[PDB]
């Protein structure tokens, strides 16, 4: 009803209907290690350089960088989503969630007067946040991500073997894409992790593993619609001649799908024997959709002519002869103005 | 959607990026009904083309072409106006009943050259099985008898068909 | 072939956040499904009253082909008692395969689908929201002389009252119309049987650097390759963007750019399937005039003798039949031009 | 009367920063030639015909 924006649907054909599947984000398709801590900024003597952290290609780990008691850095807190180490961000989305292009960090410390703490102004690409030392005594500590490079992808939680067999969209190395994987023995050519044959993606390589892309083809179906209780369906870009959660919660065959050359066909009879001569409801390549006791899927046909050409009689034979003639009324349409 | 209220509303770098949204964007509808329109001016350069012959042909003359003015044998053509454009409406007759009869070019008398030999007028020759010859109009089979002005009398032609009678005619 | 365009998967793939963005344009995703449908509809309108055309009446009797090599070259070829069924000709598979297909991609795997003709097996394909539907009859997969819809080998020359014999008497009576001779005999008609057979039979060697009938087919599969990768590399780059994908974007830049860099996806790809529309009725506005052209040459040179010159080729008309090629119609006409005076 | 365009030349010039850009929009280049070049053909078909 919703993709046809009626109440009341007739009987017909409504195609191109889709299925939803999940997502799966890669933003690096290898393992990584960890990443280094801070520099706690405290210093020996009086006053020192303040040390930093490089912080690429590395995994880095939750509320590392302050100190245990969870009453002090909560000014960093947002909503149950909350390990924020930035406060004004220049000009970068302040939000830090999933992956960040690999910063480098300086670290600091201060007095805190006046408990109010100010924002030194900010060259892009630096977003800074600040945390406490201690609260009650008043000591602040803070650090600055200055992203020097783009794509070194700092992130948590190294990436898994996909799951090899099932539609699910995904997103490797900016290019997302939809289908399922496989295993293969193919190799290539180790500066790429995808792979084009023409300009479809053929081949992805996860963790070091190579795996075939195969287009998901059950993504898209039409609906041989009758009413509300009986209705077929037909996967017109599917090859059942071997091998389902989605038909069994809506009519009874699991299984049992007929292989025909339009697709496969679900509770609804094919009768490639059978012809129709009014096709109303035409499913293509010579078939129609016959919807008028239950569902069928019967062949279609055409009325045939004759022609006004006689062959001359040059000698003594046997000829075909009319007896009547039926007058015929042939409305023609033409268009000729806008 | 209003001009003034973007610019009084936001600074000049963002009241002219903007502005630069409602002004490509209604740049590409009415772009797009001018393609349009222009794809269907030449297809009517052609229509026109096909529609004048339907006109002189069809309707204003009775026509040699098979199938042009609608299945089977031509009896009239007639045109209305239609919304955004013209119909025709063919009448037209097409065989309904069929028969298997004998049929030849013609009759002679006998198989010597010199001999009188007929042929049928406005119509064919037929037999239907039978002793005789008879005559039917050349696209129905409606026969009648051999008859002087219902057939011809001619030299002989390409394989006539001998009777090695006299013909009832006299 | 027909297409079926979900606008929304194309443009905004499954980002609820594109998807609100699409909303804000003027009636797009409206208008690209109402042409497609609207030109679909077209479309099997033309080829529907093409197949009622083609489909013609035949004889009980079969005459026999007496020295031309008719049912050779032009029937459907005898279906054995196994799984093979050969529905096209001679002549239909050879203009299947001296048209190359321009290389690996999505229209070549439809038309290798199309070319090998597997039983019950399916050549319809969906990517990224475009499935590719076959039309009402599908002459692709179909023989010109056989099936449900076939057309008549006999209409054209042994008329429409049938009764003669065989092909030799009615090539005699069809040279004695065309007053070149006044009584067939047998070295007569024997002679135009081998020149027939020998013209037919030189259709398997021609070459598509010369032929100009294999470039008008190639010129066509090589038309429909190159929209289909059109609206393929339309989905593999970003337009000015960062990325193709519409969370990263707006959860990587501030509010700003992460809005101008939203609208260079969404414009850049609403060009690409804007253009394939646009691409799609002129094709669809040119064959409406194409089929006025084909349902005439069929009338008139195919299943009549027509008396217009020049109209069935150049020369006294002998005789026309009509085979499938890739996407269209394939017409063979043989006349008799002079030679020496 | 046939044309011949050239793409990059029409629209980036001589800039190399040009050039550039247009190497992301979606086959833009490859497209505008391989339509020129193949409605030049249709039309010599017809005139030598
Ligand atoms: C005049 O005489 C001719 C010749 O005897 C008659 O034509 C013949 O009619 C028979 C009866 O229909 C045809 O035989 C049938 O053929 C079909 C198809 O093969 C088959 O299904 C039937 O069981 C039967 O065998 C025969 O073909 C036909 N001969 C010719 C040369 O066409 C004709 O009917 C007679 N006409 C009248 C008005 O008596
Ligand atoms: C048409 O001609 C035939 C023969 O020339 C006529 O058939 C004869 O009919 C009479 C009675 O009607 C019979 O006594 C003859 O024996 C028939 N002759 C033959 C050879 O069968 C027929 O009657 C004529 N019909 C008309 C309307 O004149
Ligand atoms: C037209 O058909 C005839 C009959 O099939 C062909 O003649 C045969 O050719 C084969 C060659 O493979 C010979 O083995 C047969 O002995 C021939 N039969 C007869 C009756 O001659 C003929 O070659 C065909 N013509 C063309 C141009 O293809
Ligand atoms: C501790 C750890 O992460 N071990 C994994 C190991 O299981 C896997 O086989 C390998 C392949 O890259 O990567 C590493
Ligand atoms: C709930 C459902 O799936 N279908 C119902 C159907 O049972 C009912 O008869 C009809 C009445 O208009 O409304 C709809
Ligand atoms: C029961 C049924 O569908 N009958 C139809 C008839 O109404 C129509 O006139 C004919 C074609 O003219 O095809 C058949
Ligand atoms: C003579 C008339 O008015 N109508 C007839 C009709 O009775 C017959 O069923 C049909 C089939 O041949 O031919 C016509
Ligand atoms: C003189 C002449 O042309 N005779 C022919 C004969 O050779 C042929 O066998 C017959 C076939 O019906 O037609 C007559
Ligand atoms: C009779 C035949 O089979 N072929 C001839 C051929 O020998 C001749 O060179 C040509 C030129 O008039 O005409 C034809
Ligand atoms: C599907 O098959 C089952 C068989 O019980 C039944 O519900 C019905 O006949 C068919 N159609 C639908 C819409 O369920
Ligand atoms: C009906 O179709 C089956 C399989 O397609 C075939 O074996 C059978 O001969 C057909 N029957 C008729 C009467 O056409
Ligand atoms: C007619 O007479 C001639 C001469 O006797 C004979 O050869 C021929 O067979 C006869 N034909 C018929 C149909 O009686």
């Amino acid at each position: 009803q919703c993709k046809l924006r009626l109440f009341d649907i007739p009987p017909g054909v409504y195609s191109n209907s889709e299925v939803e599947y999940p997502t799966a984000l890669y933003t690096v398709v290898h393992n990584m290690s960890a990443c280094p801590e801070r520099p706690d900024s405290y210093c020996g003597s009086n006053s020192c350089p303040f040390k930093r952290a490089v912080f690429s290609n590395c995994i880095v780990n939750y509320t590392t960088w302050v100190n245990p008691d969870q009453r002090d850095f909560q000014h960093l807190i947002l909503s149950n989503g909350k390990f924020n180490p930035f406060t004004e961000c220049n000009g970068l989305n302040r939000i830090v969630d999933g992956c960040v292009p690999g910063f480098v960090l300086r670290v600091g410390r201060g007095k805190a007067v006046n408990r109010t703490i100010v924002t030194p102004y900010l060259k892009p690409y630096e977003c800074f946040g600040w945390s406490w030392n201690d609260n009650q005594d008043s000591i602040y500590d803070w650090w600055i991500a200055d992203f020097v490079s783009t794509g070194a992808f700092v992130c948590e939680s190294n990436p898994e073997a996909p799951k090899t067999g099932v539609c699910v969209t995904y997103t490797v190395e900016k290019v997302t894409f939809q289908g399922v994987l496989y295993e293969s023995n193919f190799t290539f050519a180790q500066y790429y992790n995808l792979l084009y044959v023409g300009s479809q993606l053929r081949y992805v390589r996860i963790l070091g593993k190579v795996y075939e892309v195969s287009s998901c083809f059950e993504a898209s179906y039409d609906v041989l619609y009758r009413n509300n209780q009986s209705f077929g369906l037909l996967y017109r870009s599917f090859d059942c001649n071997q091998l389902s959660a989605r038909f069994v919660d809506r009519l009874l065959p699991s299984h049992n799908g007929t292989a025909t050359v339009l697709g496969c066909l679900f509770n609804a009879s094919y009768a490639p024997n059978d012809t129709m001569v009014n096709c109303t409801n035409p499913l293509g390549d010579g078939f129609c959709a016959d919807l008028l006791g239950n569902v069928a899927v019967r062949r279609m046909t055409f009325e045939k002519h004759d022609t006004t050409y006689v062959a001359p009689v040059t000698n003594e034979r046997y000829t075909e002869m009319p007896l009547d003639h039926q007058l015929i009324l042939t409305e023609q349409f033409l268009q000729t103005t806008m | 959607t209003n001009f003034k209220v973007i610019s009084q509303r936001l600074d000049k770098l963002e009241a002219d990026v903007q502005m630069d949204r409602l002004i490509n964007g209604r740049m590409n509808v009415l772009q797009l009904f001018v393609t349009n329109y222009k794809l269907k001016i030449a297809e009517l350069r052609n229509t026109h083309r096909y529609v004048q012959s339907l006109i002189n042909e069809c309707v204003y003359a009775q026509s040699l072409r098979n199938g042009f003015c609608g299945q089977g044998l031509h009896v009239l053509s007639l045109m209305q106006n239609a919304p955004s454009g013209i119909m025709f409406f063919h009448y037209s007759l097409i065989p309904n009943n069929t028969i298997t009869v004998k049929t030849t070019p013609g009759l002679c008398e006998s198989d010597e050259l010199g001999s009188k030999c007929i042929v049928a007028k406005d119509g064919v020759l037929v037999s239907a099985n039978l002793s005789y010859w008879q005559w039917s109009p050349r696209n129905l089979y409606k026969p009648e008898n051999l008859t002087f002005a219902n057939v011809i009398a001619v030299s002989r032609g390409a394989n006539y068909t001998t009777l090695n009678k006299t013909f009832d005619i006299p | 072939p027909k297409f079926s365009v979900s606008c929304e998967t194309y443009i905004c793939d499954v980002s609820k956040a594109c998807k609100n963005l699409l909303f804000r344009y003027g009636g797009f995703c409206q208008k690209v499904e109402a042409d497609i449908r609207g030109a679909g509809i077209l479309l099997d309108g033309d080829v529907s009253s093409l197949y009622s055309t083609i489909a013609a009446k035949t004889s009980s009797v079969v005459p026999t082909t007496d020295r031309f090599n008719v049912s050779q070259f032009f029937l459907p070829k005898t279906q054995s008692s196994a799984n093979k069924y050969e529905s096209r000709s001679a002549i239909e598979d050879l203009l299947f395969s001296k048209i190359e297909t321009t290389g690996p991609g999505f229209y070549g795997d439809y038309y290798n689908c199309k070319k090998n003709a597997i039983q019950d097996l399916t050549c319809a394909q969906y990517h990224n929201g475009i499935l590719v539907i076959p039309p009402i009859m599908d002459a692709e997969t179909l023989g010109m002389y056989g099936g449900i819809a076939a057309a008549s080998v006999t209409l054209g020359i042994f008329g429409g009252q049938a009764g003669m014999a065989t092909w030799s008497v009615a090539m005699a009576g069809r040279l004695n119309a065309l007053g070149v001779v006044q009584n067939a005999l047998v070295d007569d008609v024997n002679k135009l049987a081998n020149g027939f057979n020998q013209l037919t039979a030189s259709v398997s060697k021609l070459a598509l650097t010369t032929s100009s009938a294999l470039q008008a087919i190639q010129a066509v599969v090589n038309q429909n390759a190159a929209q289909v990768e059109s609206l393929v590399s339309g989905i593999t780059e970003n337009f000015g963007a960062i990325s193709t994908n519409f969370k990263v974007i707006s959860q990587r830049l501030d509010k700003l750019e992460a809005d101008v860099q939203m609208d260079r996806l969404i414009n850049g790809r609403m060009n690409v399937l804007q253009l394939f529309v646009t691409n799609y009725k002129l094709k669809i506005a040119e064959l409406r005039n194409t089929h006025r052209y084909v349902q005439s040459l069929i009338n008139e040179c195919v299943y009549a003798q027509s008396l217009r010159n020049g109209f069935c080729g150049q020369g006294l008309h002998v005789l026309s039949l009509m085979q499938n090629a890739p996407s269209g119609i394939m017409f063979f006409h043989y006349s008799l031009i002079p030679n020496n005076t």
